[PDB]
């Protein structure tokens, strides 16, 4: 059945094909079904990433039942309440299932969980009808609450959250991706963070570039319009490294990139995401949505 | 030494194989007999026999354990019959008025044991608990 | 009599006259009972007597309490005793603390009652005790274990909802209500801890019997379909195989062979994906956390389950594909090499680029014992593939590849016979394709191994070569260039045989102890040699 | 293989079969509950009475079966 062709497709999945070019996201206003207040609460906040196997027998109707079940589990673990909400307009395609939010309110929200999937169809192409595919989870709150919610979900839907990790290659690619994005209001200078590998804690280089200089350098190293290519990313990194070495005769290339921040969003290797501008928000998710699939497959 | 080790390993694996074979055997006879029983198998009269048996035994139990002392009182059987009849004849008003023929101990007995329920405002009326819903 | 039967009779006689020395007598009898109960347990009959004596109005509250606290079975508990106990509870002349203790005992001794159907018939009497708020938690804990799908009636759901509204969302009420929702979701919209559930009767022998009653890496199992918790015996599975329900998590299926029996034939698509993602992510998290004994034990359990079902898993296959290039060869070598044995049949054109390349990478550079190890793994794979099939180009290419590895390593190790033994054993396992699986395909071992082994210096090598050519001849006569090479080899060994240096040992013994000396060799234990020289060469059929 | 085929066929066939009577079912349920509540209220040791014992076990039967 689905298992056989799924075996074949992950057999074909080898590190031999060239990395495909990616289309630069364009300035896109928030969708009509998207509530500005809900995303405004979501944006300008820190989120922890989690990859998820597809939900088993998940229904969007019995949300109150889920809320009361989580409340019962929490009180069993022990003036708080659990609220389930349905959020429209942030699905990449019609194939991607509807997204929803879970909140913990102390009768002041303390813990928020977001389940979503944008442009994620390969998982949806290899799944049966019973399952719901929202492999992207964003957590914001206390770690104990996150662990409790994860335990409940493991017991209920037969799934786990895996802490999604981002390497230097992916982080550099996404850095180039958002520095390709056009921002009308440069409200945050781009900034990169590094960490020298050493058992005792050592120097952590932070390198910041003025947004105008960064955009000019990007357009200088921008060849294919509306698209980003591996050669563009490599030359971007090479130019930064050459500038750093010309300044200080220090090979930054022998250091691990750990955090990249720009005007629109910021990412960290451990799985920290900060979002500022809505105009590219959706596209952001799509990119990181691929990483969940790449962790599932 | 490898030769011995594999000899006892194969002996253990063979014993496990006979264990699994034996277990799946009775698994097979159980599955086959269940399939045959379902094939051979494939209501009103059964329910009627049960209802009549239950009613006769209930009447005997009532006469043996809830007798009248000696106005004209009715038996607890007739009271239960009136309640059951009104419960299904008038599903929108199953209350029956309490007359002098209702022995007050019987009414209180039906009230204590959750069988009869009092009207929220009219004390002279009681209904039967709808156990079917 | 016997020491205990005297006490049982004394308690059957009921309370006696005014106490002159009767307190001491009652104490002696009660002490004898509890001593027997706490040493090895009580029989069903004695329990049937004493439980109903305690739940009756006879004797005071202390005597009944001690009797209840010493109602520990040595084997099982009769359900008729429990029925009579429920009747005694219905009588009403029982103490409230005694009722609480009896419900606690019924919950604690639930898995020691021989049958529970007649007890489930008393579900109405059990449910009507929810009105009492002193028995409510214990009655809820009992109903949580006793409830089947047939017991979830609309009236009971309504009354339980009203009781929840009266008392609030109590933990026991919420557990019972969640069970009712699981059994009947349509009536609601229109492994759980209970307080005071400490096992007061937990002796050591009762503990060993409770652990014998069970025939986190593994998730804790959470439940007219048969409830999964009630599945505790093989006859129960035999009776209820048709009406089984899939668990919320099937990890407990691994260490519970009862559900494995239904898994073997369920052939359900969704559970396949559910177990695939489960085991794959479990393998990923265990591997990342390792960098060990618990991981080894978990993989051993996986291998044991893999021995059953007579077919390989795919999560393990994907994990091994991902980790083989990164594999050092010594992290969990014992665990890895047993998974390659159970690999699904596939054409020998996609596995080699992804799987066998790193296998050869390790093989050409790792220890000779590791070479014998991977040889055993591949011969087990060949056995499994032939068993499953019972196409031919794939196995032919696999045999050619393993033979190339064989000859290369045979050169590599300065012609060490330790690997030669595994080579020859593998080839014996190969040599029976036509007669074991009805497959008209015979592959011939390379001449390098032929000449290295045939004229080798070890006698057991000569033995197993005689055996292997005898089997090859038997297979050939059972059903072009293959026959020519076989005849050339036969001429080669008949020229080499009737001397051989490997037999000089025997000759020295022949000097220590007769024109015909082959009989002494035969008595030394060369029975394969008789088989080869009597039924294969046919040049001198007579001994 | 034989067991897989047998389970497949039995499952397929099992899915394949898948004013008086209804009101009589309701009345029989009501009578069951009334009898049980009366037996409970009488406080009778029903296990001592053989007929009462074998009838108490007749209760808790789904009439719609």
């Amino acid at each position: 059945p689905l298992q056989k062709r799924l075996e074949s497709v992950r057999k074909q999945s080898s590190f031999i094909l060239t990395p495909p070019r990616r289309k630069i996201p364009q300035c896109s206003q928030l969708q009509e079904d998207v509530d500005p207040q809900k995303v405004a609460f979501l944006l300008h906040k820190q989120w922890t990433l989690y990859s998820l196997t597809p939900l088993y027998k998940f229904s969007y109707s019995n949300l109150k039942e889920y809320s009361r079940l989580l409340n019962a589990f929490i009180v069993a673990e022990k003036n708080i309440k659990v609220i389930f909400s349905t959020l429209l307009g942030m699905k990449g395609t019609q194939r991607d299932p509807e997204a929803f939010l879970v909140q913990i309110v102390s009768k002041k929200v303390l813990w928020t969980g977001w389940f979503c999937c944008v442009f994620g169809d390969s998982l949806l192409e290899t799944v049966s009808e019973d399952f719901t595919c929202l492999p992207l989870f964003l957590a914001n709150g206390a770690e104990s609450n996150t662990a409790i919610i994860g335990t409940w979900f493991q017991k209920t839907f037969d799934c786990y959250f895996s802490p999604l990790a981002i390497n230097a290659f992916n982080l550099s690619w996404m850095a180039a991706m958002w520095t390709a994005c056009k921002m009308d209001h440069y409200v945050a200078t781009t900034e990169f963070l590094w960490s020298v590998p050493c058992s005792p804690q050592s120097l952590d280089i932070s390198f910041a570039i003025h947004p105008e200089d960064a955009k000019a350098l990007w357009d200088s190293v921008h060849k294919t319009p509306g698209e980003v290519t591996q050669e563009e990313v490599d030359l971007f990194m090479d130019c930064l490294y050459s500038h750093f070495h010309r300044h200080f005769k220090i090979h930054l290339s022998a250091t691990r990139l750990v955090r990249v921040s720009t005007s629109v969003a910021s990412a960290h290797t451990d799985g920290k995401i900060k979002i500022l501008c809505h105009k590219y928000l959706i596209g952001v998710l799509a990119y990181l949505t691929e990483l969940a699939i790449f962790q599932i497959e | 030494s490898t030769k011995e080790s594999k000899n006892e390993k194969l002996k253990e694996d063979l014993e496990r194989e006979q264990r699994w074979l034996d277990e799946q055997q009775q698994i097979m006879e159980s599955l086959n007999v269940l399939h045959s029983e379902l094939k051979n198998k494939v209501k009103m009269l059964n329910i009627k026999e049960y209802k009549e048996k239950l009613l006769s035994t209930l009447g005997e139990f009532l006469e043996d354990h809830f007798p009248l002392p000696d106005v004209n009182l009715i038996t607890l059987h007739e009271m239960l019959e009136i309640l059951i009849n009104r419960l299904f004849d008038v599903p929108h008003d199953p209350y029956v008025k309490i007359s002098d023929s209702f022995w007050p101990p019987y009414v209180e007995l039906l009230l204590r044991n959750g069988i009869a329920l009092r009207h929220p405002e009219d004390p002279t009326r009681i209904r039967l608990e709808a156990f079917h819903q | 009599e016997d020491a205990l039967q005297m006490a049982v009779g004394y308690f059957e006689k009921g309370p006696i006259k005014a106490s002159q020395n009767k307190d001491k007598t009652l104490e002696k009898h009660l002490k004898t009972v509890e001593n027997v109960a706490w040493k090895n347990g009580l029989a069903s009959e004695e329990i049937d007597i004493l439980l109903n004596i305690a739940l009756s109005g006879k004797f005071g509250n202390a005597v009944n309490t001690r009797i209840l606290k010493c109602m520990i079975p040595a084997t099982v508990i009769s359900e008729d005793s429990v029925v009579k106990a429920v009747s005694w509870l219905c009588v009403g002349k029982c103490s409230g603390s005694t009722k609480v203790l009896f419900y606690r005992w019924l919950v604690a001794m639930f898995d020691f009652i021989d049958r529970k159907e007649q007890i489930n018939l008393l579900y109405g009497f059990f449910f009507a005790s929810l009105q009492d708020d002193a028995l409510c938690p214990y009655v809820c804990h009992l109903l949580y274990l006793l409830t089947k799908k047939e017991n979830v009636k609309p009236f009971r759901v309504r009354k339980l909802l009203d009781l929840q509204a009266k008392m609030g969302m109590q933990p026991h009420l919420q557990a019972l209500l969640s069970l009712y929702k699981f059994f009947a979701p349509a009536l609601i919209s229109v492994k759980i801890y209970f307080k005071n559930s400490e096992n007061l009767w937990k002796t050591a022998l009762l503990a060993v019997k409770q652990r014998n009653r069970g025939p986190s890496v593994i998730p804790v199992l959470n439940s007219g379909s048969f409830p999964l918790e009630q599945l505790q015996s093989f006859p129960q599975l035999l009776q209820n195989i048709h009406c089984l329900e899939l668990p919320s998590q099937m990890g407990s299926v691994l260490n519970n062979s009862l559900l494995l029996h239904y898994i073997n034939c369920v052939r359900d698509e969704p559970v396949l994906l559910r177990f695939y993602y489960w085991l794959s992510q479990t393998l990923q998290e265990e591997c990342i956390w390792y960098k060990g004994k618990e991981f080894t034990n978990f993989l051993d359990t996986i291998i044991r389950a893999e021995c059953f079902l007579q077919e390989g898993f795919y999560s393990c296959e994907a994990f091994l594909y991902k980790s083989l290039p990164l594999w050092d060869g010594l992290c969990c070598r014992s665990q890895f090499l047993q998974l390659v044995s159970w690999i699904p049949f596939s054409s020998f054109s996609e596995v080699k680029p992804l799987l066998f390349d790193h296998l050869a990478q390790l093989f050409f550079t790792s220890t000779i014992y590791f070479k014998c190890s991977v040889l055993q793994s591949l011969k087990e794979l060949l056995q499994n593939w032939l068993l499953w099939l019972s196409s031919m180009n794939s196995v032919s290419k696999l045999i050619h590849y393993v033979g190339w590895l064989s000859t290369t390593a045979m050169r590599l190790e300065s012609n060490n016979t330790f690997l030669l033994h595994f080579i020859l054993d593998f080839y014996e396992k190969v040599c029976d394709i036509y007669i074991n699986y009805n497959l008209p395909l015979v592959v011939l071992f390379p001449p390098g191994i032929f000449y290295s082994a045939l004229l080798s210096l070890d006698t057991s090598i000569l033995n197993q070569l005689c055996f292997i050519m005898h089997r090859y001849r038997k297979n050939l006569t059972a059903a072009s260039k293959t026959y020519q090479e076989f005849n050339h080899y036969l001429t080669s060994m008949v020229g080499c045989l009737w001397h051989h240096p490997s037999f000089l040992s025997y000759a020295v013994s022949f000097l220590l102890q007769w024109s015909w000396y082959l009989d002494y060799l035969f008595s030394q234990g060369l029975q394969g040699l008789k088989l080869f020289i009597r039924s294969s060469v046919h040049h001198s059929s007579i001994p | 293989q034989a067991s897989e085929s047998k389970l497949l066929e039995i499952q397929t066939e099992k899915n394949k079969q898948k004013q008086n009577l209804q009101m009589e079912i309701k009345i029989t349920t009501v009578i069951q509950h009334v009898f049980q509540n009366l037996i409970l209220g009488s406080k009778v040791n029903w296990a001592e009475d053989p007929a009462l014992k074998e009838i108490v076990l007749q209760l808790e039967k789904n009439v719609d079966m």
